[PDB]
């Protein structure tokens, strides 16, 4: 019988007192890098050769966009835990 | 490099001794009921035994009636080396691997084959939800790569991989292929050959400080859960092969 | 100022730990010299310490040859007050919860691996479970995007707006590059968190904590439709499909179906979950070899575009096999 | 150099033989502080609601001497790097004179693993069971050849 007691209970104060806090910095919404974009933005050969060339820390643009009419046709993404490791690290392995 | 000891290989040539004097009865016993030749054998019929959770067994007679089976490898036993009988029945259904698995379908002529190498592997009926999470969360696809080789088993990436492989018997999806699995369908044996592995997680991997003391619980619980009977005439043990 | 280095040779504490200490902390980096002294008394270190002896006295049981003495040791053996000053008040804690969330779901969809434990794999699938739960129960959700890395999505939770990501129901790849002893650390945190967060909120409005898994439904269906719990219109996304059963083909997967239209109202059965007022039917292959005119054929992009909207948009631009229109971010 | 009776030790179980004396000996580890008091609250929890002498290895000194003497001890063990010597001088030649047979093992460190303390500088067995019996007269007739007959003229060696 643990975890049965209200941790916070009554709580309206922040940790204002002591600016200290940095913000999360929690990641921004979503920039059109679905499954089925605008076919404005569907990467040419071209544009995925230079995204390609460039390497890791330099992917700003971090996604290929792509249009996918059919769920199935999605591939597989295993990039999405390197990716959050990374977020992981910079959380709080960067100075502030 | 290791020098080998005289009580090593000593202990290794009576168990295969042992081994091989059960598996030529065994093997001579199912020839005999193959030819119904009743008149003088223990059991005219066969029966399946399950162990179930306190711990307590169950035994119910074997049912004419196929269905999906999980079969995983138990590493053992554990100073025998596998006879050549046994040996290419494992290679055939490429089980040798330690901890791997496979799905095989029950048949009449697959229960006394799966009955000579029972002990060396674990049996059970899985679960659907089981099942559709193993087929989804693992299971290795042979295929030739980009163009050139056909190392990358690595996993089912892309669904259009599936469609260019086969095309034909409606396979577009991993969702087909656990429908033709839990389904006796008949792409089960050309998805079966697909998917021939299944490198399931083995152990805690290691020693460690307190690794060394749960390998040790799962040994000694393996023997109290696990058995090796050796009888010629043992019913086929099964277990929830799900706990995993 | 000090560094690193004098904060481990001060704290006499080891890398790992010293790691795990500033993330329960949040000592960010050069390190704070003001903060390092409050560091100086914490019962999470000598709790370590105290791990650490044991861990000695245990190998030296093992090499003794004392199985019984073993197991004594072992038997005979927290993060709850950590959170009390972490976390001021509970918006803050919810704010702060995306990355938690984000967590426990890409760890829930890790295949077991000796450098990961089962049980841990199994927690985190636990937690999601729940969560996933307590949003459908609630229908807090307002807005849903797909992505290549997967599905967007995201709650509003007393208005925080947090973006919880999805990960694809697929194999999930496990590069060595990601050392897992700090994701671990990381996780067992996000873990006793959301645990916290969840049982105060089902205490306070929502259900019975914590929730039981459907045995029966477990062996089949198991999932977030799998869980049986009971208690002791804000927006389209908790009125949309108001009793409509939408059925889904054996292509899409039903556990991202059948969320959503559970959190609107509806209900779904999938053709795979036997392995009826059927108004709707989701199909994705290139061609539509059942026909059927009972069933509504409509592409599953106008259930998320109708989440979006509301406005219950008509099949015009879903018919099967007909191109998608894009899908805009609605932020 | 050392007078004749130092280097009797130096002249010990082999690995094999006492690889095989250790796991005999596994086989009577004395029950511990733990087990005991598990084994009595028990007995004690039972007795409130409502067998034979426990065979044990023998490895006090002064119980092992004790036992010596007395013919009842069918096998000794000593250990070689006892820091006061003069307490094991004696050992070997009164086992001989008793004609009990005995085998030196090196390490007390060792030798006090199968007892459950940090050192006990011998052991001994007297009780044995059945299953148990054949083993150690075997192990007690193989240890004969093994030491006494490949170390007649230890009294050379100075």
């Amino acid at each position: 019988e643990n975890y049965q007691y209200d941790l916070w209970g009554d709580s309206t104060e922040t940790n204002d007192h002591v600016m200290h806090l940095r913000a999360p910095k929690l990641p921004p919404p979503t920039n059109e890098e679905s499954y089925n974009p605008p076919e404005e933005y569907l990467l040419s050969p071209e544009e995925k050769e230079a995204w390609e060339n460039t390497e890791y820390s330099e992917r700003e643009r971090n996604f290929i966009p792509q249009k996918y009419s059919a769920l199935r046709k999605v591939p597989g993404y295993g990039e999405s835990i390197r990716e959050r490791f990374e977020r992981s690290l910079d959380l709080y392995l960067a100075p502030r | 490099n290791k020098f080998v000891r005289a009580e090593s290989i000593v202990a290794k040539t009576l168990a295969t001794s042992r081994e091989k004097e059960r598996i030529k009865r065994v093997s001579i016993l199912e020839d005999k009921k193959a030819k119904n030749e009743t008149q003088h054998i223990a059991s005219g019929k066969d029966f399946i035994l399950k162990i179930t959770e306190g711990l307590i067994r169950e035994k119910t007679t074997y049912d004419g009636k196929p269905a999906l089976l999980f079969i995983v490898r138990v590493r053992g036993p554990l100073a025998v080396n596998i006879p050549n009988k046994a040996f290419k029945i494992l290679s055939l259904l490429r089980l040798v691997e330690t901890n791997t698995g496979v799905f095989v379908k029950l048949t009449k002529n697959v229960y006394p084959l799966l009955k000579v190498i029972a002990p060396y592997v674990v049996i059970g009926k899985p679960s659907l939800s089981s099942i559709r999470s193993l087929i989804q969360k693992r299971g290795r696809i042979i295929y030739k790569g980009e163009n050139e080789a056909e190392p990358h088993e690595i996993v089912l990436n892309d669904n259009n991989i599936v469609e260019e492989q086969l095309g034909d018997h409606g396979i577009i999806c991993v969702e087909d292929i656990i429908h033709e699995i839990a389904t006796m369908g008949e792409s089960f044996s050309v998805c079966n050959f697909f998917l021939q592995p299944f490198k399931l997680n083995r152990e805690v991997s290691g020693f460690g400080s307190l690794n060394r003391l749960r390998k040790i619980k799962q040994r000694e619980a393996e023997s109290r859960t696990r058995q090796f009977s050796n009888a010629a005439t043992a019913p086929v043990i099964e277990v929830d092969i799900d706990s995993l | 100022f000090i560094t690193r280095s004098q904060a481990v040779r001060k704290l006499q504490v080891s890398l790992a730990d010293f790691r795990r200490l500033c993330i329960f902390k949040g000592i960010y980096p050069f390190y704070y010299a003001k903060d390092i002294q409050y560091l100086m008394h914490e019962p999470v270190l000598a709790k370590f310490r105290e791990h650490k002896t044991f861990a000695r006295k245990l190998t030296r049981a093992l090499g003794r040859g004392e199985v019984s003495s073993a197991k004594r040791l072992e038997e005979n053996r927290t993060l709850d007050h950590i959170i009390k000053e972490r976390y001021p008040s509970f918006p803050d804690a919810i704010r702060d919860i995306d990355d938690a969330l984000n967590m426990l779901f890409l760890f829930s969809n890790l295949p077991s691996t000796n450098q990961v434990s089962s049980k841990i794999i199994n927690d985190a699938q636990k937690i999601c479970n729940q969560w996933l739960a307590y949003v459908a129960k609630e229908r807090l959700v307002r807005k849903v995007f797909v992505s290549i890395k997967g599905v967007y999505y995201q709650a509003n939770i007393k208005g925080e707006e947090v973006r919880w990501l999805v990960p694809f129901k697929f194999p999930e790849n496990i590069p060595s590059d990601v050392d897992f002893r700090i994701m671990l650390t990381f996780l067992e945190f996000y873990s006793t968190l959301l645990h916290f967060v969840l049982y105060k909120l089902y205490t306070d409005s929502g259900l019975i904590y914590p929730p039981k898994l459907d045995l029966k439904k477990d062996k089949i269906i198991s999932g977030l439709s799998s869980y049986i719990l009971e208690s002791r219109y804000d927006s389209p996304v908790a009125s949309l499909f108001s009793a409509f059963v939408f059925y889904v083909s054996r292509e899409v997967p039903i556990d991202i179906l059948e969320f959503l239209i559970l959190s609107c109202g509806g209900n779904v059965i999938s053709e795979a979950a036997m392995d009826s007022k059927v108004t709707h039917q989701i199909v994705d292959r290139p061609v539509l070899k059942n026909k059927v005119a009972g069933r509504t054929y409509i592409q599953p992009q106008w259930i998320f575009d109708c989440i979006n909207k509301g406005e219950l948009v008509p099949a015009n631009k879903y018919l099967p096999g007909e191109a998608l229109p894009p899908h805009l971010s609605p932020w | 150099k050392v007078p004749p009776t130092i280097a009797q030790f130096q002249y010990t179980l082999d690995r094999n033989t006492a690889a095989e004396t250790f796991k005999l000996f596994n086989k009577y580890r004395p029950e511990t502080a733990a087990e005991k008091k598990e084994r009595l609250t028990k007995e004690a929890a039972a007795v409130a609601e409502g067998s034979p002498k426990p065979y044990a290895v023998k490895y006090g000194l002064n119980h092992v001497v004790a036992l010596i003497e007395n013919k009842k001890a069918k096998l000794v063990l000593i250990a070689n790097d006892v820091d006061p010597i003069e307490l094991v001088v004696f050992l070997p030649a009164l086992c001989k004179k008793m004609g009990v047979p005995y085998a030196i093992v090196k390490g007390k460190a060792r030798l006090g693993t199968l007892v459950n303390q940090k050192t006990s500088a011998v052991a001994a067995l007297t009780e044995v069971r059945a299953e148990d019996e054949a083993a150690l007269a075997k192990l007690v007739s193989t240890i004969d050849a093994n030491f006494a007959d490949k170390y007649d003229e230890v009294k050379k060696h100075w």
